[PDB]
């Protein structure tokens, strides 16, 4: 939109279509990671 | 030992002459310097000119 | 009947020996969180 | 639709201190539009607006404004325009 | 304990009293400024801390009392009349 183009014209006119919007960690505690599992349309009877 | 010794080399009158601790903390910062140059009111030239200089 | 009160705390309950009659101890993180409408009208006015 | 606390006190100063940072900007670009739709009713008149200022024809009537969009960069602390979208 | 706080209660015979005393007066320096407070800066607490000293508190104007004065509408009608106050920035 025409008048946000406005705003990012202060700090750096850089607007890109698309953005980050990944699920940040919520509040408390952090913690390293265990398994990653990845079920990109398998073959399987999978619902 | 040694280390207690020189816990006491100022009562054995030697010409050791060093403060102590002069410390001064007063944590303090100057966020005004966090806004961008809009805020001097500038003209369109330069207002042209920095942005393009990464400013 | 209750009102939800806009600002409160609540932790673990210990002792304290430097403590007097007259005084209580506090978390340190959590006195940033209650006082913070406050501690926000304090730091305009100094440096920080 | 109800603004809680603690975005009530910045919504607040986010429309009202434009216009005194305005004031200190060329006079012709700057009158065009603050004398238009903030002191009067309406706005975009062209006919009309060649005779309100005396001086350019209908040619600025589009020129002015847009050279005074990238002029409303100056405001930061300041904003008034940014909110409506 | 605190400072001259149980001397405000054996000085007169009331407990009641001395809370309004320091109340809708101390609450109104603030909402009025600062000037209203005519009497020296020596009635005033001390805070400790970057080697100097800020606040201002109370408790420590309570000196010439007196029976009957004001109503009770007037102490937030003319007070907020006089003085708007508000906060701006640059």
């Amino acid at each position: 939109t025409p008048e946000e183009k406005l705003l990012r014209a202060i700090f750096g006119e850089k607007a890109s279509d698309v953005k980050d919007s990944s699920l940040r960690v919520p509040n408390g505690v952090s913690g390293t990671v265990i398994d990653v599992q990845v079920f990109t349309r398998d073959g399987v009877e999978k619902d | 030992a040694t280390i207690l010794a020189e816990q006491l080399e100022a009562f054995v009158d030697l010409r050791d002459v060093r403060q102590p601790e002069v410390k001064e903390e007063k944590p303090e910062f100057d966020p005004i310097l966090l806004r961008p140059v809009d805020d001097l009111e500038l003209t369109v030239r330069s207002a042209n000119c920095l942005k393009a200089e990464a400013i | 009947l209750g009102k939800r009160v806009d600002y409160s705390g609540r932790s673990v309950i210990t002792v304290g020996p430097y403590l007097r009659l007259h005084q209580c101890g506090l978390p340190k993180k959590m006195a940033l969180e209650l006082f913070k409408p406050f501690i926000y009208g304090k730091l305009e006015l100094r440096g920080l | 639709t109800l603004e809680l606390p603690l975005d009530s006190a910045t919504t607040e100063s986010l429309r009202a201190a434009t216009h005194d940072v305005l004031a200190g900007l060329t006079a012709r670009e700057a009158k065009v539009l603050r004398m238009r739709f903030g002191i009067d009713m309406n706005t975009d008149h062209t006919l009309e607006e060649v005779g309100k200022q005396f001086d350019v024809t209908r040619e600025r009537i589009r020129q002015i404004e847009a050279k005074a969009l990238r002029k409303l960069r100056h405001p930061s602390r300041s904003e008034v325009l940014r909110s409506f979208l | 304990a605190r400072v001259t706080v149980q001397d405000a209660v054996e000085k007169i015979g009331n407990r009641f009293d001395l809370v309004l005393v320091a109340a809708r007066r101390a609450r109104q320096m603030q909402v009025g400024g600062k000037d209203p407070l005519v009497p020296e800066e020596n009635d005033k607490t001390t805070v400790i801390a970057l080697r100097e000293i800020e606040e201002g508190l109370i408790n420590n104007q309570i000196l010439d009392v007196r029976e009957r004065q004001e109503q009770q509408e007037q102490e937030a009608a003319e007070l907020q009349a006089v003085t708007a106050i508000a906060e701006g920035r640059r």
